[PDB]
């Protein structure tokens, strides 16, 4: 029985309240499909998981004969590394590492750093980086004045403990940008985004296939349109996990399939 | 040791082959040494080892990696097959080479899918691909999902499009979509560029293809008249990777060094030198 540990972050994984008999609400989407739900705990009662992730990791259940219980990252973060002399994880690599989970079912980027720790599956998403604003604002994209060379007038920032963290801090020629970013990042997506339409924040550097869903329903919000950093998601196992091998050759079937593809359409696209 | 056989096979601008240098007797500048095994005739196995230079996207992380994974290599392009397809459960290609043990691992435009990597292993994808489309700019469509392609008869007139057969494109749009297979075998190209020319002339509406190709086509088409879709609408999305032996002890400092290519600039520039072009 597998420990899922996983992450608030749509349109990847959806967290709602159960109903009142511990149960999750019945629901399809406008297109007629039924919307696959599964309990998960987390930050502690019972939730209600749902998403491209959520049915990604339910494909994977019956194809490879396992049985899982989902929860929510404790510390609520991704994952970086951190001096404590010796190194630990925070967010779900963390807790991959300790076995307080023996898999990661997130858009959990595929970076070097973490795959030194882990292994992670072939790339189920392939996406990248770009940056979200309020509608007003008005940018170049990366390489804008006002963010290759930063005051606090124009506030950017990003989610800290991620990988998009580790990106900035690991590059010598973005050593400007980094410094900025430090003092100001978010402590998870949402608030970044809700920093972003209540003016508080001016751009956010997140991953696009985040970003774009949430500037395609909050209409307030635009991203820039680049990719100016193309990296993978992928699913999070530890060295020796026997689940290795078979869960990425899923993956590449479900590539093959269209599976990913009526993923796409359904969670990730308008 | 740590030398290793090693297949490749030609197609620009991933792997580029030329002729020794004229002929100093040596490889210079941009490239590396590849030898070729080339038949006398078509009635006979025999034949000569021919040297030739190589060079591209490829063959450029081949040298980062030899340096950084610190090994030596022996070059050559594969004689029997393209990247590597399953005949009567026997493989030909670059594949081939890698399953019986010619070569320890394969380097080119060699794309990551389930079948192979079942008797393979793969590296980390270092370029990005799919089945995406290419159309005369103006022309509307999404993506290979569109109910244009799935129900060409649903419009009039109903849209000219096709692949070139007998590769990993046709062999998925036949599984997946098997109307729209049948429908387009009458719009068969026998090669990229003449689909380009077809598609540049009036004579074919979309051409159906990898997506590495496609983009390094459209980015260098003179008159950037070509197009193709944004890669959210790339279909089977997968990447190129590097083939190795089954349980091969180079697999896990070759995904480390080429995750490190990609985090740290390396790869852009790469991709700068040999993918981009004066299109977009
Ligand atoms: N890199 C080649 C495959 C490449 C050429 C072929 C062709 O000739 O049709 N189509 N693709 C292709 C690439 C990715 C996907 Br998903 C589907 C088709 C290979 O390794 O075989």
């Amino acid at each position: 029985r597998l420990k899922i540990v996983t992450i608030h972050q749509e349109p990847f994984v959806y967290v709602k309240p159960t109903m009142s008999d511990g149960t999750c609400k019945e629901e399809f989407t406008v297109n007629g499909d039924p919307v696959k739900k599964v309990i998960c705990t987390g930050p502690t009662v019972p939730q209600c998981c749902y998403g491209f992730c959520i049915d990604l990791l339910i494909k994977l259940a019956r194809t490879m004969n396992f049985t899982y219980e989902v929860h929510l990252v404790a510390d609520g973060k991704f994952g970086t590394q951190e001096r404590v002399n010796k190194k630990e994880w925070n967010g779900m690599m963390g807790e991959l590492l300790s076995g307080q989970a023996d898999m990661i079912v997130a858009p959990l980027t595929i970076n070097n750093e973490r795959a030194q720790y882990i292994e992670f599956s072939k790339p189920f998403k392939y996406q990248g980086l770009t940056i979200l604003v309020k509608k007003g604002t008005r940018i170049t994209g990366i390489n804008d004045p006002r963010l290759r060379n930063p005051s606090d007038k124009f506030i950017y920032a990003t989610v800290k403990q991620s990988s998009v963290d580790i990106y900035f801090r690991r590059q010598v020629e973005l050593s400007t940008m980094y410094r900025h970013m430090e003092k100001h990042n978010y402590e998870s997506a949402a608030e970044a985004i809700q920093a972003v339409r209540d003016n508080k924040l001016h751009a956010f550097i997140w991953d696009s296939a985040v970003l774009e869903f949430e500037a395609s329903q909050k209409c307030d919000l635009v991203t820039t349109g680049e990719l100016f950093f193309r990296s993978g998601f992928g699913i999070g196992m530890r060295k020796d996990s026997p689940w290795k091998q078979n869960v990425s050759l899923s993956i590449l079937k479900s590539h093959e399939n269209g599976f990913m593809e009526d993923l796409d359409k359904t969670w990730v696209r308008y | 040791d740590n030398h290793l056989s090693i297949v490749t096979l030609e197609e620009a601008p991933f792997v580029i082959v030329e002729d020794i240098d004229p002929l100093t007797e040596t490889c210079v500048r941009n490239t590396v040494p590849c030898r070729k095994f080339v038949k006398i005739n078509n009635s006979t196995n025999e034949g000569m080892n021919v040297k030739k230079c190589c060079k591209g996207f490829c063959i450029d992380i081949l040298k980062k990696l030899s340096r950084t994974v610190k090994f030596t290599y022996d070059l050559y392009l594969v004689t029997n097959g393209k990247h590597g397809k399953k005949v009567n459960n026997v493989w030909n290609g670059m594949i081939g080479e890698v399953v019986y043990q010619r070569a320890v691992m394969a380097v080119g435009s060699l794309t990551i899918n389930e079948e192979r990597s079942e008797v393979v292993d793969f590296s980390v994808p270092f370029v990005e691909t799919g089945i995406s489309v290419m159309v005369s700019r103006g022309t509307q469509v999404t993506g290979l999902s569109d109910k244009k392609f799935q129900r060409p008869h649903d419009y009039s007139p109903p849209f000219r499009f096709g692949t070139v057969p007998n590769g990993s494109t046709e062999r998925n749009i036949r599984n997946n979509y098997p109307y729209m297979h049948q429908y387009m075998t009458r719009f068969n190209q026998r090669g990229v560029e003449d689909a380009l020319v077809s598609l540049k002339t009036g004579k074919l509406d979309a051409f159906i293809y990898d997506a590495a190709v496609l983009n390094y086509k459209a980015g260098r088409d003179e008159g950037c008249k070509l197009v193709t879709i944004g890669s959210g609408y790339i279909f089977a999305t997968t990447g190129y990777g590097i083939a190795l032996q089954k349980g091969s002890p180079w697999k896990r400092q070759i995904d480390l060094a080429l995750l490190q290519f990609v985090g740290d600039g390396e790869m852009e520039e790469l991709e700068t030198l040999w993918l981009t072009g004066i299109c977009h």
